[PDB]
């Protein structure tokens, strides 16, 4: 193949035109094309967190991609001016606002939560949207509300800086594992939302689980937190037999129908199809009757509120506003039953919401930028750690310890590099911190920027020299603080080898730090950690005695999905070379035993659970019986209907 | 203040996006791409076509009592007329049917039954190409495709050659592309529209005697049948894609021939019946038929898609006749480059529509003997207004949105898939080829990013990425090959 000879180097000169998704990942000339095609799906499945700070090593493009992805924040195509704003509940309201320069009519609706999918989502930090009332302004570059991720300065930042160094500790990092302190599991965090839809016919009702029989609170408030993992749980009430069904309701029952769920509510909504005048009666169904009512009277106050706006000879109004409209007002009408799944259910289904905040647990993944993914196997209180206690700077401690077996064999040197500079800067910023006014102490800085990235010198000069005196004292006390960010570019423009020979040559005052009960110099740095999706809890399956097929033979039940059970109640099929390396012992009566009253004969399944529960539990000695299996009736059924039988002897 | 500082430097960068690709999905109307499917109808006389429109839904709701029903979960929809004149001997209906369509709601996605659908592009090649010892031209319903085969041939003297001859693999059979102009435009009419007419010429068995010897050396005489030949001149025999036309004006020939019956159009239309219907009797009318479908074969959008000049883009003959002048050159041609590569968003979404309507226009197509007016209503009789939207979340056209990241613009604004409908893509198929890269991928598309579970069928366009400007998502503006 000798189609490479177009291509040629003299055009792609200091332009990164030919990059997609490498634009995050520095020092993209450097790592093989095998680990940096992993860094594509690492950030393809990155989970949101709730601390989360801008790198420290930035390659100066992830602002505009902020910018650009617009799925995070909102902001005001023109300029607005805040016409009313009516509540819907505890949290959520929603405000109709006016152009000054068209004189249509747009809505914006104030949440606390985003169903990004089944299990993941995220919080709003509305802050700005709250501060507006009272018939405002609102300018072009204005930003109602925006994600966790984003900072107060439109700064894009998914992820956190932590303290890293690379060592072996009682060979529990062998393979692919990862130590981390319990600050920096504390600093880690996640969030999880889910949606729950719980339904009620005329038959069913609810326990009085929460409170007495004063407040018959079926379900949770608008803000409590539920308790015990369960959110409610429904019996079935029968018309010839309920005497000694009823007689307490403050404790669950043999046949009942529970949900489990966790976290907490946060929003609900109720959509009836019975007539009010049959519900206004039963004491049982208490709490419904509060809370729908609460939901007309929203709806009513806008059919009084904004009734002059769309009705009125003006009807400028944008498409969402008179959907929602129309919406509203359909409820407060009469004669009105709803539908679901394009059928007419009987009795009042209801939604929640509920939010809860998940911590770092073992058994989770965390990657770096260059695809060195790691699996947290044992968190370690901070005092364990290793820590500096000879240097001057003594007290730093790492809170990551990464495995050092397989650096060069992984064939990626970009985080040596990453460490080294963040060593460095480590140094220079202790170095100017020592001593110093502020006249000079500038100058200390910048003969450091001058050797790393020449481009970024001049904007140096010109944001250090535009401030005041106050203004800089604040900012290179807050360089002190937290330290140098250092910037280069992914392929054109970056240290290769020459330049760090030069760094460290001209630097003959850097020594690696000693450790405490090592006797082996260490080096620590501060490097970029990002969250994965992969969770233990997301696989998990254990099963005992779950629904069976139809046939007979165990099969997967659809009840996780609607949140009845909390284990996927899946069992594991044992595969084809499975049986065959069973086999592998001489014995063969024994495998056909245990496949038989495991999951082939009903009698031998039932005599074994009999005799397993009734008995002896330290020394069991059980006996299975002789009874034609299924699979057999199964086969000897199927092969007469061909024609053919399997005659023994 | 380390943050003022980090968006100052942000704001004085250089390389920025490319905004007008980005914000690219919400300038494409669906009324634009309307028209060529319903145009496609106009094969049956009656039928004649009067435009199509988007209808206002914006309405205030009056109170009612009549048991209105409700859906629980929200869904978006557009409402889209169209309108068709069915006129006859005295009936001239009129026929108004009404669809649903998904508005693009936030730029971005659909929201149907409460559920949230991300659009993506896909990736397709322009047309023209070649593969496995064949040329295959794309359509919009039927693949018009050309197959090459060698045959072996002796002159007067007994020389032999070895040449190729093509055919239209058509209608599920192997027809001379010679044949079918032979039928339309007649012997002398295929002559002089493919412009050599100045360089063949037909004598009998008298001229042969009479033949110029000093001629001979020049004008090369090849053997028709045991008394006529065939007079043509070696200059034009030089070139090869010259003699693929004499190969196969030798190849669609027979023994049994007359003088009078090579001036009838109705000699070989017989034939043409015969190779379609093996009856006799209605062998003249079939081929008639085959004659009409293979006028109707290129439709509107194909034409407007391909790059060739308003020439060679009149209708079906001259698209074949520019295609075979250039055969070799064609054939010569890579597959793999990006300069003959586009990019689709809406017309493989408007697919089910296409398809009913080609199953339902058949069904009249192969009717006889009976009243055409009913079936005719019958064909526009079932058009439900949850055709489209069923249609298309069943055979799972739109990927569900299945993301837990914020960082939208790398994962999902711009994606692109070579698999879905007419794609020749497929896992079983094992085409290593299509899963590799080319050196023009580099410049106008994503290197690394790879999907994990299938290698190849999906990437990632490049931001910097700048579409030109009125070419139909087309990279390039010229082909990869000049034919100039």
């Amino acid at each position: 193949m000798d189609d490479i000879s177009v291509i040629k180097n003299e055009d792609y000169e200091g332009s990164h035109r030919f990059l997609a998704e490498e634009l995050l990942m520095p020092n993209a000339n450097k790592t093989d094309g095998n680990r940096s095609t992993m860094f594509c799906s690492h950030l393809a499945q990155a989970v949101t967190l709730q601390k989360a700070e801008p790198p420290l090593v930035y390659t100066n493009f992830e602002n505009q991609v902020g910018k650009y992805s617009t799925a995070g924040y909102r902001k005001a195509n023109s300029n607005y001016k805040v016409i009313e704003k009516i509540y819907k509940n505890d949290y959520n309201y929603v405000l109709i606002v006016q152009d000054q320069e068209t004189g249509e009519y747009t809505l914006f609706e104030r949440a606390e939560c985003e169903f990004l999918t089944e299990h993941y989502g995220f919080q709003w930090d509305n802050d700005k949207i709250d501060s507006l009332k009272k018939d405002d302004t609102i300018e072009k570059d204005t930003v109602l509300y925006k994600n966790t991720c984003y900072d107060e300065n439109m700064n894009f930042g998914y992820g956190v800086n932590l303290n890293a160094a690379y060592f072996s500790y009682k060979n529990e990092t062998l393979e692919d594992a990862i130590v981390i302190s319990e600050s920096a599991a504390k600093k880690l965090g996640t969030f999880s939302v889910n949606k729950v839809k719980v339904s009620v016919n005329t038959n069913d009702i609810l326990l009085n689980l929460y409170g007495d029989n004063e407040n018959y609170k079926g379900f949770p408030d608008i803000g409590e937190h539920i308790k015990n993992q369960i959110i409610a749980s429904r019996r079935r009430f029968d018309y010839n037999t309920a005497l000694y069904e009823l007689k307490n309701l403050n404790e669950m029952r043999d046949s009942d129908t529970p949900f489990f769920a966790d976290g907490k509510i946060v929003d609900i909504e109720i959509f009836s199809n019975v007539p009010e005048e049959e519900l206004k009666v039963q004491k049982y169904n208490e709490q419904v009757l509060y809370y729908i009512n609460k939901q007309k009277e929203f709806s009513n106050n806008v059919y009084q509120k904004l009734k002059k706006i769309v009705e009125g000879k003006d009807n400028n109004v944008s498409d969402k506003l008179l959907h929602f409209y129309n919406n509203c007002k359909m409820r407060i009408d009469e004669n009105i039953s709803y539908t679901y799944q394009n059928s007419k259910f009987s009795g009042f289904i209801m939604e929640f919401t509920i939010l809860e905040e998940e911590p770092l647990n073992k058994g989770s993944k965390i990657t770096g930028r260059y695809g060195n993914k790691g699996v947290i196997s044992k968190i370690l209180p901070d005092d364990q750690m290793p820590t500096v206690a000879e240097g001057r700077f003594k007290g730093l401690k790492a809170d990551i310890c990464l495995n050092p077996l397989g650096v060069f064999n992984r064939l990626n040197p970009s985080q040596l590099i990453e460490q080294e500079l963040n060593w460095i800067a480590k140094f220079i910023r202790k170095d100017m911190e020592e001593a110093g006014s502020n006249e000079e102490k500038v100058s200390i800085l910048l003969d450091f920027l001058n050797r790393v990235n020449k481009e970024e010198t001049e904007l140096m000069e010109e944001f250090i020299n535009s401030l005041n005196k106050t203004e800089l004292e604040e900012f290179l006390n807050d360089i002190i603080e937290n330290g140098i960010p250092i910037c280069q570019k992914p392929f054109f423009g970056n240290i290769g080898l020459d330049e760090l020979w030069e760094l460290y040559n001209h630097y003959d005052h850097i020594d690696y730090f000693k450790c405490e009960g090592i006797s082996t110099p260490l080096i620590i740095g501060e490097i970029y950690m990002v969250r994965l999706k992969h969770e233990p809890h997301s696989k998990f399956s254990a099963r005992s005695t779950s629904f069976m097929n139809l046939r007979g033979l165990p099969a997967k039940s659809k009840n996780f999905k609607e949140h009845k059970d909390l284990y996927s109640k899946t069992p594991v099929r044992i595969g084809n070379m499975e049986i065959s390396n069973l086999s592998l012992t001489n014995e063969m009566g024994s495998i056909m035993d245990m496949l038989n009253s495991y999951s082939n004969n009903e009698t031998n399944r039932r005599e074994l659970i009999m005799q397993l529960l009734t008995g002896n539990p330290f020394d069991t000695n059980i006996d299975l019986s002789d009874v034609e299996s299924g699979t057999s009736k199964i086969l000897k059924s199927l092969f007469t209907c061909l024609g053919l039988s399997i005659d023994d002897v | 203040m380390i943050s003022n500082f980090r968006k100052f430097h942000g704001n004085k960068n250089q390389e920025k996006f490319n905004e007008n690709l980005i914000l690219n999905k919400e300038n494409e109307s669906i009324l634009n791409y309307l028209d060529p499917i319903c145009k496609t109808l106009e094969i049956i006389p009656e039928i004649t076509y009067l435009g199509s429109s988007v209808e206002p839904i914006n309405k205030v709701y009056k109170f009612n009592k009549e048991e209105k029903t409700s859906d629980i979960e929200r869904s978006e929809l557009q409402l889209i007329k169209m309108s068709f004149l069915i006129e006859k001997d005295d009936k001239k209906e009129e026929i108004n049917k009404f669809i649903y369509f998904p508005k693009l709601i936030d730029s971005q996605y659909f929201i149907i039954n409460g559920n949230r659908y991300y659009p993506i592009y896909q990736l397709l090649d322009s047309g023209t190409y070649r593969t496995n010892k064949a040329l295959t031209l794309k359509t919009l319903l039927m693949p018009i495709v050309l197959r090459e085969k060698k045959e072996t041939f002796d002159d007067i003297n007994g020389e032999t050659h070895t040449m190729l001859n093509v055919d239209l693999d058509l209608f599920k059979s192997k027809v001379p592309f010679l044949i079918y102009f032979f039928s339309k435009f007649g012997f002398e009419g295929t002559l002089e529209y493919f412009g050599l007419q100045d360089l063949i010429h037909v004598l009998m068995k008298e001229d042969l005697d009479q033949l110029d010897e000093d001629e001979i050396n020049d004008n090369v005489i090849f053997m028709i049948t045991k008394n006529i030949s065939l007079v043509v001149d070696k200059n034009f025999f030089s070139n090869k894609n010259n003699q693929i036309i004499i190969a196969t004006l030798l190849n669609c020939f027979n023994t049994r021939i007359k003088i009078d019956k090579i001036y009838e159009k109705d000699y070989w239309v017989k034939k043409l019946g015969g190779y379609f219907t093996t009856n006799n009797s209605n062998k003249q009318e079939k081929g008639e038929g085959i004659i009409l479908s293979f006028e109707r074969i290129l439709d509107e959008w194909t034409k407007k898609i391909l790059r060739t000049e308003e020439k060679n883009k009149e209708d079906i003959y001259s698209v074949v006749r520019w295609m075979i002048n250039n055969y070799l050159a064609l054939v010569k041609q890579d597959n793999m480059n990006l300069a003959n590569k586009r990019i689709r968003l809406y017309e493989y979404l408007l697919h089910p529509l296409l398809i009913k309507f080609s199953k339902g226009t058949y069904r009249v197509l192969n009717n006889r003997n009976s009243n055409k007016f009913e079936k005719i209503k019958t064909i526009f009789s079932n058009i439900q207004e949850g055709f489209l939207v069923k249609k298309i979340i069943n055979n799972e056209l739109l990927r569900y949105d299945n993301s837990v990241n914020s960082i939208s613009l790398f994962t999902l604004i711009l994606r692109y898939t070579q698999s879905g409908p007419q794609s020749p893509f497929s896992s079983n198929s094992t085409n290593n080829k299509l899963r590799g890269l080319h050196p023009s991928y580099l410049g106008r598309l994503g290197l690394t990013s790879t999907s994990a579970g299938d290698p190849g069928a999906s990437g990632s366009l490049t931001p910097f990425l700048e579409l030109p400007e009125n070419s139909y998502m087309h990279f390039t503006e010229e082909p990869e090959i000049n034919l100039n």
